[PDB]
C-alpha cells in the first residue's frame, strides 16, 4: 500500500514564481495566477 | 501496471530507493477565497 | 519529552456542527486504521496530556486561542461515530478508539468559558471478520487465532513526522486612527509591518503620520516555537527547512 | 413573570409557574443530536435518521420529563451522491435553510 504527501504550499505576493524539478517518483508541480486568499486573522496580503 | 488493478506499485527486494508509480496525479484550481490544496486521484489498487 | 518546542494551532475545517465553515481549534486528518482488531488511531490538531508551559500531567489538555495558550479538562472528551464509543488511553497529538460502524467520526470537548468545539469528517469501515463468522463481543470459550494490535508504551522504533517553523500572521485589532495620523498599537511582541501611503521595531509603540486606514498592513512573527507541516497553513520563505519528532504507538502481533 | 433571559425556562405545575435551567435540555432521535439556537415555543435540530424523536429536560426537584412520538425521515440527497458531512472542496449548489432572526 502507498501514501501521498502534500508539503505546505507556497505563497509570495506581488512577485510571481518559479518552481524547480527534483528527483523522486511522480513529482508534479503547478503554477496558478490571480489567487486572493483570506486567512484567519484578516486578508493576507494586498497586491491584489 | 495500468492504474487501479493489481500491481500498481512495484519494487524489487524490499529495502528502498526504487519505485514505479503511475496513478494519474493532476493538480486542480483552489477555491475562491481559501488556502487549501486540491487533489485528484484514482483510488488505490492494493486495498481494492 | 521533546514537545517543549511546538504549540497547538488552529486551522480550517469541513463543517462546524451547524452546517457552515467555521475556524476551530479541533480538526481531524489521517484517521488510518491498519490494525486488525478493529481500532482506529486518529490524529488531532490540538495537544492533550501536557498542561501549561512545562510539566507532565494526566488531567489538563493544552489548546490555542488567538495568540496565547489556554487549558481545559480531559474528563469531557467525547467522540461519536454513530453511537458513543469509548477511548482507551492517549497522549501526544493522537487519540485512538473502538467504534461501531457508520459514516462520520466526530471529536469534541469543552473549552474555557463553557462552549463546545466540534468537527465532522467522512470515513467508512466495517468489522473485518477474522475467523469464519460475524460477532461483536468476544465470548468465553473457543479457539485462539493470530491477530495484530496496538501497544500502549512510549519508546519508539524509528518512525516520525515532519516539523517546521511558523509563518507570519496579520491582524487588524492593532490598527486605529487618531483623527488624522496613524498609530500601531503593540501589546508587547515584535512587529514589522508596511504602509505605502516599515522596519523592525521590537518592543516600541510608534506612531507614523499622515495616512488613512486603507493603506497600512501589519504582521506579527512567532520565531520561538515550532509547528506541524500541515497543508492548511501557508509555508515559509521558499527554502526547504524542517525538523523531526517521533510518533508513538507501534504495532505487535498477539 | 416578565423579563428577558437566556438561561431559565418556564414550565407549569398544577396551578402555578416554575423554572428550570436550559443547560440540561436533551433530545434524541436514535443517537444524540445537538441544538442550534432557540426561543419561544419552538426548538430546531440536526438529527441522524431513525423512527422516534424525544425531547426532555430536568424539572425542579431532580426528576425527568420525557415524551416519545413517531416520525420518519432521511437525508434528501442534494447533488448526485450520498455523504454525511460537508468536505473542503467542490461545487456550490442552491439550497434552502432557516434564519436565526426575530
Amino acid at each position: 500500500d502507498y501514501k501521498t504527501k502534500v508539503p505546505s504550499p507556497y505563497v509570495k505576493c506581488c512577485g510571481t514564481a518559479e518552481c524547480r524539478t527534483q528527483d523522486k517518483p511522480e513529482y508534479k508541480c503547478a503554477v496558478f495566477t490571480g489567487v486572493y486568499p483570506f486567512m484567519w486573522g484578516g486578508a493576507y496580503c494586498f497586491c491584489d | 501496471g495500468q492504474p487501479g488493478r493489481f500491481g500498481d506499485i512495484q519494487s524489487r527486494t524490499l529495502d528502498s530507493k526504487d519505485l514505479y508509480a503511475n496513478t494519474g496525479l493532476k493538480l486542480a484550481r483552489p477555491a475562491a477565497g481559501n488556502i487549501h490544496v486540491p487533489y485528484t486521484q484514482t483510488p488505490s489498487g492494493f486495498k481494492t | 519529552n521533546a514537545y517543549k518546542l511546538t504549540r497547538p494551532y488552529v486551522a480550517y475545517c469541513a463543517d462546524c456542527g451547524m452546517g457552515h465553515s467555521c475556524h476551530s481549534p479541533a480538526m481531524i486528518e489521517n484517521v488510518q486504521a491498519d490494525a486488525t482488531d478493529g481500532t482506529l488511531k486518529i490524529q488531532f490538531a490540538s495537544q492533550i496530556g501536557l498542561t501549561k508551559t512545562d510539566t507532565h500531567d494526566h488531567t489538563k489538555i493544552r489548546y490555542a486561542e488567538g495568540h496565547d495558550i489556554a487549558e481545559a479538562a480531559r474528563s469531557t472528551l467525547k467522540v461519536h461515530s454513530s453511537s458513543e464509543c469509548a477511548v482507551t488511553g492517549t497522549m501526544g497529538h493522537f487519540i485512538l478508539a473502538k467504534c461501531p460502524p457508520g459514516e462520520v467520526i466526530s471529536v469534541s470537548f469543552v473549552d474555557s468559558k463553557n462552549e463546545q468545539r466540534t468537527c465532522r469528517i467522512a470515513y467508512h469501515h466495517e468489522q473485518r471478520l477474522i475467523g469464519r463468522e460475524r460477532f461483536t463481543v468476544r465470548p468465553h470459550h473457543g479457539i485462539e487465532l493470530p491477530c495484530t494490535t496496538y501497544q500502549l508504551t512510549t519508546a519508539e522504533t524509528s518512525e516520525e513526522i515532519d516539523m517546521h517553523m511558523p509563518p507570519d500572521i496579520p491582524d487588524r485589532t492593532i490598527l486605529s486612527q487618531q483623527s488624522g495620523n496613524v498609530k500601531i498599537t503593540v501589546n508587547g511582541r515584535t512587529v514589522k509591518y508596511s504602509c505605502s501611503c516599515p522596519s523592525g521595531t521590537t518592543t516600541t509603540d510608534k506612531t507614523i503620520n499622515s495616512c488613512t486606514v486603507d493603506k497600512c498592513q501589519a504582521y506579527v512573527t512567532s520565531h520561538t516555537k515550532w509547528q506541524f507541516n500541515s497543508p492548511f497553513v501557508p509555508r515559509a520563505e521558499q527554502a526547504e527547512r524542517k525538523g523531526k519528532v517521533h510518533i508513538p504507538f507501534p504495532l505487535i502481533n498477539t
